[PDB]
């Protein structure tokens, strides 16, 4: 009747600084912290981070990005702090005017957008390389980078590629909290009803499937945590009744099952296919299809 | 002067890469600033100069 | 590339969606084959090998090279399944037909069947990267102190029949993870026995174990070492305890 | 003496090299800014 | 039909209702009382979908659509050809889902594992019900629910969302979105991490939990732990669906206008309203 | 005044870093405030001043 | 005159850095309120004084 | 005693040189405010 | 005997709480004054002095 | 002690200094208030 | 006492070099604000 | 009469802070409700007492 | 429940009540003061 | 002249990755930019020159 | 002196080859830019 959601008893010790497997220890920090508010739901150690080159690139570029957008927010607000904290959500570093096409915008808002985007480019790619390297230094696999690359694919398709194919940086997303929502709506409305973008439907299928799957996996692993199912790496190699019971639950339930490694394989795909299908479905919007409801009618999933 | 003591408090690696990033990004930023201006845009300038 | 049909109504969009169907087919193949590394070949109730071995073929063996010189593990393999194979099973067929249960012949918590089943993991303990044991009692774990929560040590252990059996003595911890896995009991019978923390609910005045009743706390498997605990002993203990949610329910009160 | 652990000799020479590079850089920068002002004054 | 370890678990017991009656397996599947119920309900709903599209004369699986009664029908039962089919299919679907959950329960207690999974599923049933049962009742009519068509419940979504302008401005919707995105994110990260440990660079030994914790501490300065990530993704999904149910039950019952006008209470606070600056001045 | 003991209070490396970011961000804030105002824009003004 | 004691209660490092952030934010906020108001915008007032 | 662990003397010396600092800040502030009052009177 | 509070509460906590609270209060009062055309000192000053 | 374990007398000292600070604060505030009522009264 | 552990004399030389760079930066900024005042004033 | 042990019942520390928060919040809300009513707004009454 | 108030429960409560008194006298003076100036009932 | 000590700081197998990446990014940026300009778009200007 | 496990002999060889390649790349780039100036000048 203990469901293992919140940890009852906390323990700790000298911080677990790390594992030296080819990591540069000098680029690592040495200060840790304990914060029990988390210990209740997870580890409490806000442990040492790695301060590297790619990380510095990312931090610098992305902070310039952030503060650039904040600068334009101020200018757009009359420098009145109360306007800033009033219209904070309604403000925007809107995207260049279509007149400029793909040329360097000849306005302030536009070039600020362009520069902030350059910074984001640098930051994201630096962080991807940082994932690759941190997994190469500890001697692990690069699955995390190839998953992130999926996210990068969508993000690029939206900021860089799709517009280049359409010939306008106007197509790209504004940097605001409500304006990028408005952008999504206007994108759907301009191009038919995006629902009828089969790849949109697939990305949705995989988002819902990711939630489905993580609830399944998590509830299972907490159910078999009384047999140490939380320790998975050791149930792939030294199988125990945790894995057997989980597999047999799902077998007796739906007729098929997985293994303590293959469920992880299933997760890595439902995740990345959310942004692989999205990128394609966004590329094809306006370059291959100016309206999706009619494509549906013609293709048979929508009625005449 | 005793500026040469800074390398007793800073490590060459972090500082070098930070300075590289900072300078390159600054160059790009200022170049784009200029090209946004119908004036100082060397492309458009040399365009009008040679009458093309 | 708008309104450009290669043939019929087929444009880049159609080609892409169809290519995706194909890739997806290959992917379901891949995943449902990689979910075969454990459990196959399919058996009957007789222990034989059956004709229906699935429509997806078992894949080609890979290899896991373990840390701390524990060797090479090959999945799928005969060694893998035969090690984790249970024998001398106290079970009786309920019918000659297949698809019907198999009753426990004797005491199941002991005979290791049903929810109380265990699996022959290897009687070597679980290790960290450094090769030190993962589970240490909090007293050997240098530096380990309670950083929060109710320190259970010394609290009585109420059981499913509401009766009391002993007092907690020590906490067994996952040092690399910094969390409490097992708790130990100083039983009335003069014995020490472990019980998983996930099966024990720390109250303010006590520790409640609604899984099993009191008659069972004594027949719990023990540890050949009081400073370490292996994966095998862990499975035996955990199965025994968890089986009480079915096999000691006539005793559970409240 | 040092949070980095280095010596005065190593730091002295490191600084000499870094500053020679800095001077080369600043030199080219001034050259170019001057050629520009001549090309299109911004003041 | 059995796995090399499926036997010692095929023991009797763990049944909420029934007993020996129905404690058996059909192929891989366990069928108790509730297995029989879910099969019956599912099969009936399926056949009724097919008859509904047969009456219509539609046979394309994408254009097949069984729609709810008119809104004017109100909350009464309608003719099978004008809503009764949708209603019976809804009944059968709900029975099927609840029975699936209770089957999961029977199995969880035969295999001696916790009941987290049926709990998780309960939230999804709750949301489906919010859509087809509760929200209507509070809105006065079955016809406000969604249809059983692959590409038509999307039209219901669109029209229902444009009734209140850009539904994006519903805050509970915002939270649903955010938790869904974070769920996919954490799922990918977990899978990638584990596979990267188990399947490392060539010529290297398998890795352990310590390497995972260290890699993510290196990356972002915090690691949640092997148990904490499961806890987390579970809670993310649940709160998402919680917020998603909350977003819909308040859409046409407590709210009635465009959702944008909600955030204008922050603008219209007297000490920054008149200020002439920004977007709202 | 004996302010030097602030260096006995907290460390040089971190205060140096913060100082650098603070100064650069401030310099940029101010230069931008200027560019935003029509006059004080060193570029458009020079364009007025020199023709073009 | 007993005020020197506080530092026996606080760690002057934390006090000092929090003090610094406080002061800087206050400055930028006060200066900004002033820039925002049409009067007190030293830049617009100047440009009106020198008629630019 | 001292939550900080600071010496009693340490406390007096820290507050003193700290006060020199707070005072410098205040004096520059007064000079500036006064200057502005002449150029623009806010009251 | 109001000196007895120091035994119940910690001065470190009280200073870091009271300070933030008082700052907030001052900011709020000032803002309420500013929101009113009257009591907006910057505004009043500009008119009185003719600017 | 029961809670903080603050030494008495020192706690009384803490009360004294705290009170001095409070009095200082309130006085400055009232002076400011009186300054204002005369400049722009409210009552 | 010395949380950082920097010695008194190491601290003194640190502050010396720090303030050298500081005054350099400050007088350069002064040069700059002067030149600005000359081409375009702002007060 | 016998109210001495309200403290044996309640830990003094939490209770005092909660009391404080509650009182402050309640005052703020009543003042707000008064300022909300044009008739009851003290600042506006001053606008009547003095012509300003 | 605290177990530290066995003796000073009296002291704690009494001083708390004294504070309460100061606060309430100030409050009553304030209420009288406002009622004449603007009367609310 | 003693620049050769940079390689006593940076392990070159990462520096070379970074450098090649940077250079390709830059080449693409400038090529594209020029392609965005009808005056410097070599394809279109050649089309017009030869008269095709 | 060395944080990268290299010695002067190694590093001087390395800078030699690196600068060879760099001069070659700069050479082809200069040639190209000159040909383009002839083709279409940007100044
Ligand atoms: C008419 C047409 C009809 C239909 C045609 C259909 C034909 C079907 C053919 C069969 C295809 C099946 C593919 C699935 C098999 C993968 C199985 C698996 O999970 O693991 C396998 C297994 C994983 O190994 P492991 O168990 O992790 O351990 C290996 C190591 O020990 C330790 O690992 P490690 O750390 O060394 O490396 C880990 C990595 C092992 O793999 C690798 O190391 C290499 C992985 C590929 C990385 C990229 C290659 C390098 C160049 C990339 C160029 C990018 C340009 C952008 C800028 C540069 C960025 C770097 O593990 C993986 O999981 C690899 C799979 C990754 C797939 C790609 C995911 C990211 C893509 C995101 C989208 C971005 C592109 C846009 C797509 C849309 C375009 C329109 O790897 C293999 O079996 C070999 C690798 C396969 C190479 C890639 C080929 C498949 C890519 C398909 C992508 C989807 C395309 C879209 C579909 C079509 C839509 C229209
Ligand atoms: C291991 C499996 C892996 C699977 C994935 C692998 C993916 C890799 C690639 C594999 C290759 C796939 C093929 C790709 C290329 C072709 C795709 C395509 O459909 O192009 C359009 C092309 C037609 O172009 P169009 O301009 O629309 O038609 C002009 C016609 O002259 C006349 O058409 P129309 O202009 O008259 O209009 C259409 C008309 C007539 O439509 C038709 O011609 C055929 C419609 C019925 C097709 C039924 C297909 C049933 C297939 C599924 C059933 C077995 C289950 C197998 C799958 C199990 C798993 C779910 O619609 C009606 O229903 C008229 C009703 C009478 C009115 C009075 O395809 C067709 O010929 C029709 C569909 C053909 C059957 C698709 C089978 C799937
Ligand atoms: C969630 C709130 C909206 C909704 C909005 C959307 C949106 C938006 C989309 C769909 C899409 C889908 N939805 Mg939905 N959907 C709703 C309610 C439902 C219900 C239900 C019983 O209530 C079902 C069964 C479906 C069914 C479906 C599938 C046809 C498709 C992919 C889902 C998926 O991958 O799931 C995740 C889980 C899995 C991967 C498991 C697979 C389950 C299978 C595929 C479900 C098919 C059902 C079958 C055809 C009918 C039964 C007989 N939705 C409600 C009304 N749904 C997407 C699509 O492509 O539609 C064309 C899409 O774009
Ligand atoms: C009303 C408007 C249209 C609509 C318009 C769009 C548009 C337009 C898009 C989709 C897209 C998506 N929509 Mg929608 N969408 C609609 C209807 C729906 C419905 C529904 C139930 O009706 C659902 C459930 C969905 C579902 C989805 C997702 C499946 C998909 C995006 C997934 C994702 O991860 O995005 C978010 C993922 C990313 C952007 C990844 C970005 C990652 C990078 C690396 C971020 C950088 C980090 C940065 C530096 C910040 C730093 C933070 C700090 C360090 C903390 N939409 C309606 C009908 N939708 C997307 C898609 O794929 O299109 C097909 C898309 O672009
Ligand atoms: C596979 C698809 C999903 C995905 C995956 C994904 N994202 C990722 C990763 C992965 C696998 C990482 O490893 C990386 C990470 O570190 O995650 C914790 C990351 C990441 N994706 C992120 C966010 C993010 N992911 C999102 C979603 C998704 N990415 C998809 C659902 C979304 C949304 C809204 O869709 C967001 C906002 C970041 C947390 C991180 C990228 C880090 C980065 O590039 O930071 C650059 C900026 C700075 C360092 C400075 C910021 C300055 C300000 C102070 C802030
Ligand atoms: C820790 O490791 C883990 C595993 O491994 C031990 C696992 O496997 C899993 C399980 C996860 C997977 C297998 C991954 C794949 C899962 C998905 C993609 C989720 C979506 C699933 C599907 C699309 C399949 C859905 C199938 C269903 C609902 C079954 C349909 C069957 C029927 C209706 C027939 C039912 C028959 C009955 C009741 C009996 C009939 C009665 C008669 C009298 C006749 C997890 C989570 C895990 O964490
Ligand atoms: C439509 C989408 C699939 C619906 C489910 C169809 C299969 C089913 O219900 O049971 C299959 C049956 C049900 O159990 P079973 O016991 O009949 O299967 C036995 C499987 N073997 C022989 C391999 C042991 O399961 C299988 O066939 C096993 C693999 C199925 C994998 C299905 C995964 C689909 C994921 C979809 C993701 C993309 C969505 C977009
Ligand atoms: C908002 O307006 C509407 C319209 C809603 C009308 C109002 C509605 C309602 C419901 C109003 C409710 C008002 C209430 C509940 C008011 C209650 C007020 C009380 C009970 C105030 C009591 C104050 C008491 C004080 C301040 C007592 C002590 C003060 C101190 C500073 C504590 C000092 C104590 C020490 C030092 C403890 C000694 C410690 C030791 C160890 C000996
Ligand atoms: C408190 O105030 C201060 C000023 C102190 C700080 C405040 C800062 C604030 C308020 C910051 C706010 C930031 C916000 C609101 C950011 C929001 C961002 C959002 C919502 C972005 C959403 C989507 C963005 C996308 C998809 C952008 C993609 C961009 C790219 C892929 C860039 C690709 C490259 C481009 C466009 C061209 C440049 C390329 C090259 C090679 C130079
Ligand atoms: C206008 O309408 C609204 C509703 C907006 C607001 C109207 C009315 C309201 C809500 C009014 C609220 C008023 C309140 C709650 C005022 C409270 C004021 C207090 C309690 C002020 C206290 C100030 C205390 C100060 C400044 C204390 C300073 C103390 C020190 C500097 C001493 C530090 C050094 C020490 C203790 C030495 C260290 C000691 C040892 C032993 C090492």
């Amino acid at each position: 009747e203990y469901q293992n959601i919140f940890t009852q008893v906390q323990v700790g010790g000298a911080p677990e600084m790390g594992l030296v497997e080819g990591v540069d220890l000098s680029n690592r920090t040495k200060g840790t912290t304990n914060w029990t508010l988390l210990g209740w739901f997870g580890n409490a150690q806000i442990g040492p981070i790695y301060l590297g080159g790619w990380g510095t690139v990312s931090l610098i570029s992305g902070v310039l990005w952030f503060m650039t957008i904040g600068a334009w927010f101020w200018y757009e607000a009359g420098f009145n702090p109360a306007v800033f904290m009033r219209d904070l959500f309604y403000l925007s570093l809107d995207a260049p005017d279509a007149k400029y096409g793909l040329g360097v915008p000849r306005d302030a808002e536009g070039i600020m957008w362009f520069i902030a985007s350059f910074f984001m480019f640098v930051a994201v790619w630096s962080w991807w390389i940082r994932t690759y390297t941190r997994a190469a230094a500890l001697g692990m696999g690069k699955h995390t980078a190839w998953a992130f690359l999926s996210a990068i694919w969508l993000w690029m398709v939206l900021g860089f590629i799709r517009p280049i194919l359409m010939g306008s940086w106007s197509e790209a997303v504004p940097y605001g909290i409500f304006t990028h929502l408005d952008w999504t709506n206007n994108f759907s409305l301009t191009y038919g009803n995006l629902f009828y973008n089969p790849f949109h439907g697939l990305s949705i299928a995989f988002l819902y499937g990711s939630a489905l799957l993580f609830a399944m996996h998590g509830a299972t692993i907490l159910a078999v945590s009384r047999f140490g199912g939380d320790r998975e790496l050791e149930q792939i190699v030294d199988r125990g009744t945790a894995a057997e019971r989980a597999a047999l639950f799902w077998r007796w339930t739906m007729g098929f099952n997985a293994t303590m490694e293959g469920i992880h394989r299933w997760a890595w795909w439902f995740g990345v296919l959310v942004t692989l299908t999205g990128g394609i479905g966004i590329l094809l919007s306006g370059t291959v299809v100016d309206n999706w409801y009619v494509w549906a009618q013609v293709h048979g999933y929508a009625p005449v | 002067s005793k500026f040469y003591k800074i390398w007793q408090v800073f490590d060459p690696r972090r500082v070098f890469v930070a300075q590289g990033v900072f300078l390159f990004l600054l160059a790009v930023m200022i170049h784009l600033i200029l090209l946004s201006k119908p004036d100082y845009n060397w492309l458009d300038v040399g365009t009008a100069k040679y009458g093309r | 590339m708008v309104g450009v049909n290669f043939f019929g109504d087929f444009d880049l969009a159609s080609l892409a969606i169809w290519s995706f169907w194909g890739f997806l087919a290959f992917l379901i193949y891949y995943l449902q084959t990689e979910n075969m590394r454990e459990g196959y070949p399919l058996e009957m109730e007789d222990g034989s090998v059956a004709p229906n071995q699935g429509l997806f073929p078992v894949p080609k063996p890979k290899t896991f090279k373990l840390p701390n010189g524990r060797g090479e593990i090959v999945m799928p393999s005969a060694e893998n399944e035969a090690a984790h194979r249970r024998n001398d099973l106290a079970l009786a067929r309920t019918s000659v037909s297949e698809g019907f249960p198999h009753a426990p012949t004797g005491n199941a918590l002991v005979d290791g069947v049903g929810p109380a089943s265990w699996v022959p993991r290897r009687d070597e303990p679980e290790l960290d990267a450094h090769g030190h044991n993962k589970i240490m009692p909090m007293a050997l774990a240098k530096g380990f102190n309670v950083t929060a929560g109710r320190d259970p040590r010394g609290l009585p252990v109420q059981a499913a029949d509401l009766e009391v059996v002993g007092r907690v003595s020590e906490l067994w911890v996952d040092v690399p993870e910094q969390m409490v896995r097992y708790l130990e009991i100083d039983l009335n019978s003069g014995k020490k026995r472990l019980v998983p923390m996930t099966l024990a609910k720390i109250w303010a005045d006590r520790v409640r174990v609604n899984a099993i009743a009191s008659d069972s706390f004594e027949n719990i498997p023990a540890t050949r070492s009081a400073s370490e605990v292996t994966k095998l002993e862990e499975d035996k203990i955990s199965g025994y305890v968890a089986g009480g949610w079915l096999y000691d329910a006539d005793k559970r009160k409240r | 003496l040092s949070f980095t652990g280095l010596s005065d000799e190593q730091a002295q020479e490191l600084h000499s090299v870094y500053m020679s590079g800095l001077w080369l850089f600043v030199t080219i920068a001034v050259i170019a800014h001057i050629a520009v002002y001549i090309w299109r004054p911004w003041l | 039909a059995l796995l090399s370890f499926e036997r010692k678990y095929r023991v009797p017991g763990g049944t909420l209702v029934g007993g020996n009656l129905f404690d058996f397996w059909v192929g891989p599947f366990y069928v108790g009382f509730f297995g029989v119920t879910t099969f019956f309900f599912a099969a009936l709903g399926t056949l009724l979908i097919l008859y509904g599209t047969a009456m219509e004369g539609v046979w394309n699986p994408q254009l097949i659509s069984i729609e709810p009664p008119s809104v004017e029908n109100g909350l009464a039962f309608a003719p099978l050809a004008e809503g009764g089919l949708w209603q019976l299919i809804t009944i059968c679907a709900l029975g099927a889902f609840i029975s699936w959950a209770l089957r999961e329960v029977e199995i969880c207690r035969k295999l001696g594992i916790g009941l987290h999974i049926p709990f998780a599923f309960s939230f999804a049933i709750l949301a489906y019900a919010v859509l087809v049962v509760f929200r209507p009742l509070l809105m006065g009519s079955w016809g406000y629910a969604f249809p059983y068509g692959i590409w038509t419940h999307l039209d219901w979504v669109s029209n229902t969302g444009y009734t209140y302008g850009n539904f994006h401005y519903n805050p509970a919707h915002m939270l649903g979105i955010s938790f869904f995105f974070t769920t996919a994110l954490a799922l990918a990260l977990h899978g990638a991490l584990v596979l990267s440990a188990a399947n490392p660079e060539k010529g290297q030994e398998m890795k352990t939990a310590d390497h995972e914790d260290t890699f993510f501490r290196d990356l972002v300065g915090y690691s949640i732990g092997t148990l904490g990530i499961h806890r987390l993704g579970l809670l993310l999904a649940l709160m998402a669906v919680f917020w998603s149910a909350v977003c819909m039950i308040i859409t046409g019952t407590i709210w009635f206008d465009q959702w944008s006008n909600w955030w204008y209470w922050w603008v219209e606070l007297p000490w920054w309203v008149d200020i002439p600056g920004g977007v709202n001045g």
